[PDB]
RNA sequence: CCUAAUCAGAAAGCCACGGCUAACUACGUGCCAGCAGCCGCGGUAAUACGUAGGUGGCAAGCGUUAUCCGGAAUUAUUGGGCGUAAAGCGCGCGUAGGCGGUUUUUUAAGUCUGAUGUGAAAGCCCACGGCUCAACCGUGGAGGGUCAUUGGAAACUGGAAAA
RNA sequence: UUAGCUAGUUGGUAAGGUAACGGCUUACCAAGGCAACGAUGCAUAGCCGACCUGAGAGGGUGAUCGGCCACACUGGAACUG
């Protein structure tokens, strides 16, 4: 079925040490009940990669997939930017 | 370094009132200079101006006193300040001392008083109530 | 699995029934899927009775089984009569 | 405090006790643990009836009683009324409630509910002490 | 217990009206007795409009806050309900010479809401509504007794005294309702 | 300031205590009493004083709460908007209210605002429980109260487009 | 459930009365017996023990106990404080984090705004209707997301670029 | 006054297996993964629509009623369907 674009969520890359396979730091931030602020709580979300394309500390967003393997399931869609030390 | 120029400008003028002197002298800003007009535009303030030098400001003002010398408000402050932001829908906005005091608020169209900011029913951050 | 069916709801002596779609397998009074009208047995002869009549011809078209309690009252409205008319039509 | 400062700490309570520490009653039998059961009132029986002064500035010789209850502890309750129909060995249902006689007993036995009889010198305050109407 | 005392000592303390009413009850009554405190008032208040009608305390806070759902003043609210009781409209109209009376018409059942048999004090009359007397019941000696003197008449209740048939018309007040009382005394006492 | 006998007036008191002042040998006291004086159409002021007995005490409370005075703005049988009271820790709180509701407050304080002439007005006492201080602190709260006429004509716009 | 007949005859008590908190007199007692939620009563004239009368509250229910919330602003975002009352560590360097000078352009994530789907029903609230009324039940409405998608705004927060 | 936990763990390959994807299971290769934004442990506890309270924000509870989950003297397993 055609019917989700799939949730497509941006982050950055913490490692590069296994095969197809990456762990994309999704970034948001998030409100308080009982307050009215907002702050920010990371996750790490790992990703299937064809070629381990993707490198350490590169932007990219990933999207749902499948259940691919344990504890791992969005699969690269775009890389947003590489570059070298900065 | 200086966290917050909105709480400089309040402050300024709240001590204003406590000694009473017509002039006072601030940096200015976009939002101070449309602030500072709406001030003149309740009646709080008698007039406004302007000035430039290096670089930025330094709005002068000139303040309000009635015929017995006293001071139109009874208190001033802010509610949107750094670390808490705070926002306000269209019908959710209050209204303090109801027609009495009047409510600054910045929306996606500019800044205007309480009232018009309910009739247009478009809302937005609050910024320093007055009274 | 479906089919219309009735869910009491009164007290004690009043019960007032409720006309939805519902799989058997469902308790009587337990979850249900969309609400149709509704049932009275009492306050007046002939009873008062609501109904979709609109979107019931959806759940009968697509399939469902009403009790025969169920195909009194809508024989007596003549909704079920356009069911049929559209059936044994071909 | 400053309001990242409060989003980083649960804004902690002062979290308040008891005044009944044997409103619980321990696990009864076919177990060793104590369970958590809540009770308005436990019954047990009484292993001794004693009787001991306050101090001051009030004087009286009050009269208290230790209890053995359903859940195998050991407390002290004073006997209200006048006179009482208990002694040694003797069941009796308690209640809740402290008294500024003296610390080591904070209960007070109810009159007329168990083996303790309520006593008829009474006729103000019968549904208490177990006085029933006469006639 | 709605109603098994003796009504006047009540009265004899609260000083109102449904030689020993200079008094006070008691044997410590006639002399000297403490003052009025703020709370002591608002419960004088409040026994002053209960006794009124001999209704309990449980069904006067439900009555009290089923008058705090409606629109406009509060109190003003609250007498026009408990005005809008049936024994209230019995008696306020003329069909009795007390309150209590009319409890006892309309616990017999003497009376006909919308002509029709109620066997309750406290159901709530309204608007394009009439009242019958049974008329069966109506040359009993007490009723056509208490009928024949014209007591008073309301604007917002009528009469057709021969036939006996009463009706609601218009929504009373405190301007239309005798024994005039304070409102927010009462109102406040139900605060704290 | 400006005692005047010529209104209609209502003496309230609010408190009395037995107050000692201990010497050699016996032990002296004499008694207090704080008043509030107001004919409750608008008018209100608060009084102090002390004396050996009762009715001399409030009568010198009553003859100086005369002299200190408060105009009371009112509007519509309530007042004009909601404020705080603050006063030596003597904090208050109050607000208006739909008509039919009542004064709600402490015992003084009910009687500071029943004998101002206010009928409806919601407010609730806070910090100290003392009469003095908070009796005070909602007298301060009355002074620094302003109406839509008392600021219309400061502000250079008028009246009926600012309004409660 | 209704018709007709008969009788006030079968159907009322509990708590409290020093203040808080509405409601006092006599007697017994005399730091004993006792009361006690607190402040506290009682050693010979107890409005606080007990009893009698009277009174107040409440009612076919009433009081005690346990538990929870409020009061309690006594976890204080709305809504707390830190000289002396509990509370600034001994101070320093500094990570993570929180916060952010002035102006312009830009993005539209937050924000504001509209629609769409959804937040079961029962329940709370509102309005009405039906059980003699109420309780109750039904009906319908509103309300309810830190919800998702999407159409717009860009002062402010945020992202980028330029002073 | 619970600071390190995890070795089928994490990743891959291949196959098997499951209605299905999946270390779900096997054999081989690799050493990663989780954790102060609170892992793991310990202790308690079914969850929710709601109920009680509170003006409001909140606080407490999960009795009836409805939804979901877990279990049927205790532990293991599988046939039917």
């Amino acid at each position: 079925s055609e019917r989700n674009d799939r949730k497509v969520y941006v982050g950055k890359v913490v490692s590069d040490k296994m095969d197809k396979t990456i762990t994309v730091l999704v970034e948001t931030y998030k409100t308080h009940k009982l307050y009215g602020k907002r702050v920010k709580y990371s996750k790490k979300y790992k990703t299937h990669d064809e070629n381990n394309s993707a490198k350490l500390g590169d932007i990219v967003k990933i999207q749902e997939t499948r259940p691919l393997s344990a504890t791992k399931r969005f699969r690269l869609v775009e890389i947003v930017e590489e570059s070298v030390i900065i | 370094t200086m966290t917050d120029p909105i709480a400089d400008m309040l402050t300024r003028v709240r001590n204003a009132n406590m000694v009473r002197h017509e002039k006072l002298e601030l940096p200015a800003s976009n939002i101070k200079k449309e602030i500072a007009e709406i001030l003149k535009s309740e009646g709080f303030i008698k007039n406004v101006e302007y000035v430039e030098d290096d670089k930025q400001g330094v709005l002068r003002l000139f303040l309000k006193y009635g015929q017995n010398d006293e001071r139109v408000i009874t208190g001033l402050k802010r509610i949107s300040k750094p670390g808490l932001r705070v926002y306000a829908k269209a019908s959710e906005m209050p209204k303090v001392l109801n027609g009495l005091g009047i409510a600054l608020v910045s929306t996606s169209e500019g800044v205007i008083t309480d009232k018009e900011a309910r009739k247009r029913n478009v809302g937005g951050e609050i910024i320093a109530y007055v009274w | 699995a479906v089919k219309i069916r009735l869910t009491r709801l009164g007290s004690k002596r009043n019960p007032f029934y409720r006309i939805v779609v519902a799989d058997a397998r469902s308790p009587r009074d337990g979850r249900i899927i969309e609400q149709i009208g509704t049932y009275n047995p009492t306050s007046a002869n002939a009873p008062e009775i609501k109904v979709d009549e609109a979107l019931a011809l959806k759940w009968l078209n697509d399939g469902a089984k009403p009790t025969d309690t169920v195909h009194n009252i809508l024989s007596k409205e003549g909704i079920m009569k356009k069911f049929d008319e559209q059936k044994k039509a071909k | 405090p400053t309001i990242n400062q409060l989003v980083r700490k649960p804004r902690q309570s002062k979290i308040k006790k008891s005044d009944s520490p044997a409103l619980n009653k321990g696990f009864n039998s076919k177990k060793k643990k104590f369970t958590d059961l809540n009770s308005p009132q436990k019954r047990g029986v009484c292993t001794r009836v004693g009787t001991m002064t306050p101090r001051k500035p009030n004087s009286a010789l009050r009269k208290y009683a230790r209890v053995r209850l359903s859940n195998n502890i050991e407390i002290n309750a004073y006997i209200p009324g006048i006179g009482h129909n208990l002694q040694e060995h003797s069941v009796v249902l308690v209640r809740g409630g402290r008294v500024r006689d003296l610390p080591g007993v904070r209960y007070h036995i109810v009159r007329g509910a168990l083996d303790t009889s309520g006593v008829d010198g009474r006729r103000q305050g019968r549904s208490l002490y177990g006085t029933k109407k006469p006639k | 217990a709605r109603f098994r005392g003796s009504n006047w000592k009540k009265s004899r303390r609260l000083g109102i009206s449904l030689e020993k009413r200079p008094y006070a009850p008691g044997q410590h009554g006639p002399n000297q007795r403490k003052k009025l405190s703020e709370y002591g008032l608002q419960l004088r208040e409040k026994q002053k409009l209960r006794y009124l009608y001999g209704m309990t305390e449980r069904q006067f806070r439900n009555t009290f806050d089923i008058a705090g759902k409606k629109f406009g003043v509060h109190g003003e609210n609250f007498m026009i309900l408990l005005a809008s009781r049936l024994d209230a409209v019995v008696y306020s109209l003329g069909l009795a010479r007390t309150r209590r009376q009319a409890r006892q018409l309309v616990n017999h059942g003497h009376i006909l809401v919308d002509g029709k048999r109620v066997d309750i004090p406290s159901y709530s009359v309204k608007p394009g509504q009439t009242i019958s007397v049974r008329e069966k019941s109506q040359k009993l000696n007490i009723i056509v007794e208490s009928v024949e003197i014209n007591n008073f008449v309301p604007e917002y209740l009528n009469f057709d005294a021969d036939s006996l048939t009463g009706t609601f018309v218009r929504l009373p007040e405190r301007s239309e309702l005798p024994a005039e009382i304070n409102e927010q005394l009462i109102v406040e006492y139900y605060s704290r | 300031r400006r005692e005047e006998e010529t209104k209609e007036f209502e003496e309230r008191v609010v408190t009395i205590n037995r107050v000692a002042k201990v010497v050699k040998g016996g032990r002296r006291f004499r008694f207090t009493a704080l008043v509030v004086v107001g004919d409750k159409n608008g008018r209100v002021g608060f009084g102090t004083g002390k004396a050996q007995e009762v009715p001399e005490a409030i009568k010198k409370a009553v003859e100086a709460a005369k002299k200190d005075l408060v105009v009371v703005p009112r509007v519509e049988g309530t007042t004009p908007h909601t404020i705080t009271g603050r006063y030596g820790s003597g904090s208050v709180f109050m607000k208006p209210a739909a008509p039919g509701t009542g004064v709600i407050a402490g015992g003084p304080v009910r009687a500071v605002l029943e004998l101002a002439g206010i009928t409806d007005i919601l407010s609730k006492s806070l910090g100290s429980n003392t009469p003095i201080n908070m009796v005070r602190a909602t007298i301060d709260g009355l002074q620094n109260l302003k109406n839509a006429e008392d600021v219309a004509k400061l502000r250079g716009k008028t009246v009926e487009e600012l309004y409660n």
